């Protein structure tokens, strides 16, 4: 009641760490794996605790950039639902008891040759684990490995075996690819080598005044994605007709294939693809998606070889996946051995087989046949609950290990903290099965990596983020024409198809407990906390019997606003439950309207419906894995939609999918941009004012900002792909709270940056998608500052917009005057207070907001203050009184996360800075300029490079 | 009368924590973990032994700024309890019977530089396994940077010369 | 009518505090000596609004009480009971309705109305 | 709560040790068992001149 | 007062992180045991210090200078720009028990 503040005790160390300065965060080089392939990350430890993850500039596949999963691994480690103890049968047990039971069980196996012993891991690329598994197989000859995961690359290795007769790894160097063609290949999505491909593609799309060339992207996909956004031409073909499309493409170029009866639009698309190809030989690449059948991969290799792209844009290396194999076939063989009762012991290392296996395999029922089941899941997953001897697994941020990225690099997974709840790694278990219990994970990876690179090599590897000796050698395989020519090449049919796609934020369902990813609005859909059956408007009209024409969305420029109003009226059918019958299964999942979807195709997103997940996501979405089948894991044949009425509430962060004829998004052509980079701005202003220049006049003086630092930001629309990595980075850096689905339904999501798609163009059933990131524009004449009565929002000496939490009384007037609506309010108590692990995840340099205050983008002021203090201290310690900040000294979290490099931050006044050079371009513009706000965050208009045969 | 964001859920530098066993939000160093772009290859930069023995040499050449930094680190950490000029006369030895070592004796005059480095790092001698034992110099590994340790050793040599 | 104004202003005076989200800090909009040195912006309309409602409520209250003083005198003259008296008596301030008092009463009431008209506007 | 006034320190302090030693570290002189003193900030110049063994 | 004015220990011997980070280091039990392993050993006043270092438990000192966590102070920039502890914490060298010399108002920083 008195004394203003309590006692606040302070507990220091008893022995100081040798290399740590208290109050100074440090950085460590580790590796994060997505689908078994590694990604070098630079992770920040504040006082021995991981808090932020950023890119490792020294590591390929992460040249200073990360994906949303690498950013969200921070909160995934701090989940309060992670496993803490060993469970024999749900009973808390010990590690020594499990070791004795494993040794006794393996003694019985020693009487045989391990015939009953079976393994079950995911896509393994770690050399240490692969060497220990091989040693265990030499000790037990009749044992089998059997690796499987729901998001695998079985079609890639199958196509490589069909074409070259051996296992090869295909790498794409997009930096020298003027024409790129994607056959249902979502290479701009989180996958193998996603950051490197997205960076090279973006740097080829960043056009300037002196620029002279620009690459072109062709994509053919069933459901639109991030790759289709950055495409100059997009063809919404069905998922089954893409194999026949590839055959027709190979046939048109004069190479062995098969002609196919296709639509006139697909015929004109084949024409243009073939014409732009053959004119860019060695400057082109054809990419086949992992979802497409093996024949599509083989035909793509053949097309690339004939065009001369091999050795220039397509490179072949030795396999980097340890054992490359058809994982679904090995899973069928394992469940067959389980049904026959041959297996006696089944050891699983992650992957959640009970939830991830296809529905027609009945993994849970056959799992009872094997008496001893053992699992390491890092959570109490569904499989561990139905298994004996559950062993908690150590998080990648608290364990020793290694991994291999695409093209092979063999980076080290360096821990940052002792395991919180204990928990062993995979190689520790493999050493336990090798008669070596109580083996330290440090000594295991250190013993394997020694005697190969040396002690000085291990020290250099820990210092940097890579190992310089390990890289996949370049090989030259031979192509088999007869095998790839004599292939059935399946044709579409059987009616409405189902396309199984990984969820953009949840992947295989591992991150269903992560609040940051579950709340992240999905790209192109903007849904949160839920799962839906995505279908085009025409498909929903025809199949669910909805009373709309779907032809009124077609029109010209004269009736564009009327078509947008009809699309608004049509969006009212979102939420209708549909009883999809695929192959003996009814799913009963609500529907959602995605305009770009191909007709007669429904996209179902994986990773929902879990029952033994954490408190977050414990019962979200409808499980699609039961209807998933082993014969076709990505495509479907025939389905029965069966509309049931019985609406379900779906929640979206935008609720309006069309810009109502305003100057929000600017698009141009490269041929006209070359002659004059300012032509887009000269347009609009003529149609709005009759002149080529808007003579905006203001009544306020503002401030000068001449000899001082002026912080500014530039967003390049030609590089944004909607990967939503900047949003998770902003959440992880600025302690942004996580509200429930109920609070998002009422429009109370808290996000300092948001990406908006606007589905614009003719037809509105085949629309171009425009993604645009929006944060605080930092208006020099900010209207949000002239309305807050307590002066809680003012302006900074450097032109920044100061939003002070402890002064806001919460009038909510600062938001109504914000033209861009980039201010979020704590209507209730949103920040977590009780959970200790979430309190450990908070960034100590940012205050955690309480109920009744406002938030908005602060240009990551903690990093600006740190660099300014460091610059002043370096200036006075040398006796200069200069105080000068380098260009790359400050990097906001959204700038570092972006794998494409679309966000550039720096000093406006320093003319040699990258931002000053970018803002001087002809296509640099600021949103809502008619309001004299003078924003410091500007946009670079999107420039397109379309073909003349398709446009004319 | 307010107490809103005065005490926050985030964990500051030394804020006590009830989630860990020892009641500390700050965490000790992972044994074999090194920071980013910090290579531990050079041994002289981190230990005074080239083959298990002393060398009477210094990893980098002596500089005037290096000697000044060594004098500063000596006056802060080493001068107290052990002598301002290196003779071992201090207020600390008066109360406690510390009797610290005298740098100007002939045994430490012929002693190698790396012997000074390993003494700052570890100490004088740990407790013997039999007949008891105790540490006297107690070491200064965590508080001093290895380069500052070499600068302190260079300043000890300068003090030994200044008294001859 | 004036009683309705005072009660309507009293009811309207709660929403600027209730809608605040951090209501107990409403006095931060008032220029008060603090340990910080912070001032209200005075360039926003909510600072004008604080000064306006405060002036409107205080002037309407003192004008209502000035108009009630003679009625207080007529009530304490008819109150009969001794303890009902001395209550309206101190409210009437011992009005003693006389000349040299009605003159200043009429002129102050004219000035008060001439001042409260641009006030409410 | 007026500002506290701690009791003055007792006579014995470290100041006499530090003053004597720093005075010894200057003004040259002759030591007991040896030949001559050298002031500090001057023997350091001799060290950088004659140098120490490296590598 | 005993450790600075009598024994003569420098402030950076204990708060070693004051000129490098925002946080002035609070001495670990290792720094105390460096001297009290031989000085005044087997004494009641040092029982808590000897109970630590043997066990990992810390010493729960009470913070005298407290900030409402939305202030973000930095010791390094103030020290490197010619600002002494006398103008802020007072004459700490003569305090047998440390007290707050003045309240940390916002106008005081201003
Ligand atoms: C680490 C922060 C500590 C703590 C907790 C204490 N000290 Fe010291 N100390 C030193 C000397 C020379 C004395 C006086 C010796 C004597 O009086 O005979 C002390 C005294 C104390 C006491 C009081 C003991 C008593 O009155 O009997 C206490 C409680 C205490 N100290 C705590 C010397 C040093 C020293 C330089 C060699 C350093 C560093 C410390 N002490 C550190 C600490
Ligand atoms: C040189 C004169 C200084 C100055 C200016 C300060 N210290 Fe110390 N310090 C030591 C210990 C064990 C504590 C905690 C116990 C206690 O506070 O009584 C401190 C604490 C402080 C504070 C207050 C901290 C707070 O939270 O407000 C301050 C302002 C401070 N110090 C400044 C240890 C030592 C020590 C022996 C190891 C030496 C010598 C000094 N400190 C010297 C100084
Ligand atoms: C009091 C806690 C001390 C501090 C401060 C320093 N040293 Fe010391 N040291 C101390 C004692 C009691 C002894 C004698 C130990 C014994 O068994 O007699 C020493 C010893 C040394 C030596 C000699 C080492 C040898 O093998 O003979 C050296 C060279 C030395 N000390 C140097 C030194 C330095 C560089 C210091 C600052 C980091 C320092 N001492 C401080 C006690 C104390
Ligand atoms: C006014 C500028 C200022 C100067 C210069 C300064 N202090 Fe601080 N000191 C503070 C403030 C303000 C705090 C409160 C910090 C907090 O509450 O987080 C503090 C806190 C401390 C603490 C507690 C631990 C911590 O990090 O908060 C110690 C110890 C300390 N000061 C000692 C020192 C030492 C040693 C110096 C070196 C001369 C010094 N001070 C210089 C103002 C200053
Ligand atoms: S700006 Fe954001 S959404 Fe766009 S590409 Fe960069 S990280 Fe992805
Ligand atoms: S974008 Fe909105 S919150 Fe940011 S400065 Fe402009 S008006 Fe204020
Ligand atoms: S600059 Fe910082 S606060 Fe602003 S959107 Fe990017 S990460 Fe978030
Ligand atoms: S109006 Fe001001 S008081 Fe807060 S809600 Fe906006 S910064």
């Amino acid at each position: 009641a008195c004394t203003y503040q309590p006692r606040q005790y302070i507990a220091p160390f008893d022995r100081q760490p040798e290399g740590r300065v208290p109050g100074i965060p440090q950085y460590f080089a580790s590796t994060l794996t997505l689908g078994g392939y590694g990604t070098g990350v630079l992770v920040r430890s504040n006082e021995g605790r991981p808090t932020k993850v950023e890119g490792n500039p020294r590591h390929p596949a992460s040249l200073g950039g990360t994906d949303l999963f690498a950013q969200a691994e921070i909160l995934t480690m701090y989940d309060p639902d992670r496993s803490t103890t060993v469970l024999r049968q749900g009973v808390p047990s010990t590690w020594a008891e499990f070791t004795t039971t494993l040794g006794n069980a393996l003694t019985a196996a020693r009487a045989t040759q391990g015939a009953g012993v079976r393994l079950l891991t995911t896509t393994i690329t770690s050399p240490s684990l692969a060497a220990q598994i091989e040693q265990f197989l030499q000790a037990y000859p009749q044992a089998r490995w059997y690796q499987y995961e729901p998001i695998n690359r079985d079609n890639v290795v199958a196509g490589a075996r069909l074409a070259f007769g051996r296992d090869v790894t295909t790498r794409y160097d997009l930096s020298a690819a003027q024409v790129v063609v994607s056959l249902d290949a979502d290479f701009l999505a989180p996958g193998p080598g996603f950051v490197a491909y997205a960076r090279a593609f973006a740097e080829r799309r960043k056009v300037r005044k002196d620029s002279t060339t620009m690459n072109r992207l062709y994509v053919v996909e069933a459901s639109p994605s991030t790759t289709g956004t950055a495409a100059d031409h997009r063809l919404p073909l069905r998922a089954d007709a893409i194999a026949a499309f590839t055959g027709a493409l190979a046939n048109e170029l004069g190479v062995g294939g098969a002609p196919a009866t296709l639509s006139p639009k697909a015929e004109e698309f084949l024409r243009a693809i073939a014409r732009d190809l053959e004119e860019h030989r060695g400057q082109s690449v054809v990419i086949a998606g992992d979802q497409q059948p093996p024949i599509v991969h083989a035909l793509a290799h053949l097309i690339n070889a004939e065009l001369g792209n091999v050795g220039q844009t397509v490179f072949y290396h030795e396999p980097v996946e340890a054992r490359p194999t058809n994982q679904t076939e090995e899973l069928v063989a394992l469940v067959s051995e389980m049904a026959a009762g041959r297996v006696e012991t089944l050891i699983m290392i992650g992957g959640n087989p009970v939830y991830n296996a296809p529905g027609d395999l009945r993994f849970a029922d056959r799992m009872a046949s094997v008496p001893l089941t053992i699992h390491l899941s890092q959570f109490v997953d569904e499989t561990s609950a139905r298994a004996t001897w559950h062993i908690p697994q150590a998080h990648p941020l608290e364990s020793w290990g290694d991994a291999r990225a695409f093209d092979g690099t063999a980076s080290i997974v360096q821990p940052l903290i002792e395991p919180l709840y204990g928990g062993k790694t995979a190689n520790e278990l493999l050493a336990a099965m090798l008669g070596q219990p109580e083996a330290e994970s440090y000594d295991l990876v250190r013993s394997f990596w020694l005697e190969q690179i040396g002690e000085t090599g291990w020290q250099v590897a820990l210092a940097n983020g890579v190992i310089a000796e390990t890289v996949a050698p370049v090989i030259e395989p031979t192509l088999n024409e007869g095998a790839i020519r004599a292939t059935p090449i399946p044709q579409p049919g059987d009616g409405v198809e189902i396309v199984f796609r990984p969820d953009p934020s949840l992947f295989d369902g591992f991150y269903a407990n992560n609040g940051w990813l579950q709340e992240l609005p999905r790209p192109l859909t903007k849904l949160v906390w839920d799962n839906a059956a995505l279908m085009s408007p025409r498909t929903a009209i025809k199949l669910l019997g909805l009373p709309f024409n779907a032809d009124r969305l077609i029109g010209t420029e004269a009736d564009d606003r009327e078509r947008q109003q009809y699309l608004e009226q049509l969006s009212k059918v979102n939420g209708t439950i549909a009883r999809i019958e695929y192959r003996g299964g009814i799913i009963e999942i609500p529907i959602w309207l995605l305009p770009g979807h191909a007709e007669d195709s429904i996209t179902l997103n994986l990773g929902y419906g879990r029952t033994h997940a954490g408190r977050v996501g414990n019962n979200v979405g409808i499980d699609v894995y039961p209807i998933r089948t082993s014969d076709s894991p990505w495509f479907g044949a025939g389905a029965r939609v069966t509309n049931t009425g019985r609406t379900y509430l779906l929640v979206s962060t935008q609720d309006h999918w069309t810009l109502e004829g305003r100057d929000i998004y600017r698009v141009g052509e490269f041929k006209k941009f070359k002659e004059d980079p300012k032509y887009i701005a000269k347009e609009v202003y003529q149609e709005e004012y009759g002149r080529e220049t808007p003579n905006y006049q203001s009544l306020q003086p503002g401030d000068d900002y001449t000899g001082r630092n002026a912080w500014g930001m530039t967003i390049n629309l030609n590089a944004c792909i909607g990967c939503n990595a900047c949003v998770v980075a902003c959440q992880a850096e600025n302690n942004i709270a996580v509200v429930g689905k109920d609070q998002v339904s009422r429009g109370r999501e808290m996000h300092w940056i948001r990406i908006d798609r606007y589905f614009a163009g003719e037809d509105l059933d085949n629309p171009s998608i425009y993604m645009m990131p929006v944060n605080c524009m930092q208006c020099e004449k900010a209207p949000c500052e002239v309305v807050c009565p307590v002066a809680a929002t003012v302006h900074d000496y450097e032109g920044l917009n100061n939003m002070v939490y402890n002064r806001c009384v919460g009038t909510k007037y600062c938001s109504n005057n914000c033209p861009y609506k980039v201010r979020r309010f704590n209507f209730l108590q949103y920040s977590d207070t009780t959970t200790e692990t979430f309190k450990l995840a908070f960034n100590p340099d940012v205050t955690v907001r309480i109920r009744g205050v406002m938030e908005k983008c602060t240009y990551c002021v903690q990093r600006i203050s740190g660099a300014r203090i460091a610059a002043k201290r370096a200036a006075v310690q040398a006796g200069q009184s200069s105080y000068v900040i380098s260009d790359g000294a400050i990097q906001t979290a959204c700038e570092q996360a972006c794998p494409t490099g679309a966000i550039v931050f720096g000093d406006i006044n320093d003319s040699n800075s990258r931002v000053a050079k970018w803002k001087a371009e002809g296509h640099n513009y600021g949103l809502l300029g008619f309001l004299n706000t003078v924003p410091r965050t500007t946009y670079l208009a999107r420039v397109r490079n379309p073909s003349e045969e398709l446009e004319k | 009368c307010h107490q809103d964001m005065y005490d926050q859920q985030k964990y500051t530098t030394y804020e006590p924590s009830s989630f860990f066993a020892d009641g500390r939000s700050s965490r000790p160093n992972v044994p074999g973990t090194t920071p980013f772009e910090v290579v531990k290859t050079d041994e002289f930069l981190y230990t005074g032994l080239i083959d298990g023995q002393e060398v009477d040499a210094m990893p980098f050449p002596v500089t005037k700024d290096l000697l000044l930094r060594g004098q500063l680190k000596y006056n802060i950490y080493c001068a107290v309890c052990h002598g301002e000029a290196g003779y071992g006369a201090s207020m600390v030895a008066e109360r406690g019977g510390i009797v610290p070592a005298n740098f100007h004796q002939q045994r430490l005059r012929e002693a190698p530089l790396s012997h000074f480095f390993v003494v700052i790092t570890n100490g004088v001698y740990r407790g013997d396994p039999e007949n008891g034992g105790y540490q006297s110099m107690y070491g200064y590994a965590s508080r001093i940077t290895p380069e500052d340790r070499w600068a302190i050793a260079a300043y000890i040599r300068a003090l030994q010369l200044s008294q001859n | 009518a004036e009683a309705m104004t005072l009660f309507a202003v009293a009811c309207a005076g709660l929403y600027p505090i209730l809608h605040l989200g951090r209501p107990w800090l409403f006095y931060w909009l008032i220029p008060y000596p603090n340990t910080h040195g912070m001032w209200p912006q005075f360039r926003s309309a909510l600072a004008w609004d604080v000064f306006a409602i405060s002036t409107y409520a205080t002037v309407s209250l003192v004008f209502w009480l000035v108009g009630l003083i003679p009625d207080f005198a007529t009530l304490r003259d008819r109150a009969k009971n001794i303890w009902v008296k001395r209550l309206y008596g101190i409210a009437a301030l011992g009005w003693r309705g006389s000349a040299r008092h009605w003159h200043r009463y009429e002129m102050a009431s004219i000035l008060l109305a001439g001042l409260s008209t641009p006030l409410v506007v | 709560p007026f500002t506290p006034q701690p009791a003055p320190v007792t006579g014995n302090t470290y100041r006499t040790y530090v003053n004597d030693a720093r005075t010894l570290l200057n003004s040259y002189g002759y030591t007991m068992e040896g030949k001559v003193h050298i002031p500090i900030d001057r023997a350091m110049d001799l060290i950088v001149e004659r140098g120490l063994p490296v590598r | 007062q005993l450790h600075v004015n009598v024994v003569g220990i420098d402030c950076r011997y204990c708060h070693t992180s004051v000129d490098q980070s925002y946080f002035a280091n609070i001495p670990a039990t290792e720094t105390c045991m460096t001297c009290h392993s031989q000085i005044k050993t087997y004494s009641p006043l040092l029982e808590k210090v000897r109970e630590s270092y043997a066990t990992g438990k810390p010493i729960e000192w009470v913070k005298v200078y407290d900030l409402p966590n939305f202030v973000y102070f930095n010791h390094s920039i103030h020290v490197n720009k010619g600002i002494g502890c006398s103008t802020c914490h007072g004459q700490v060298n003569n305090m047998p028990v440390v007290w707050q010399q003045q309240a940390l108002y916002m106008g005081w920083c201003l």
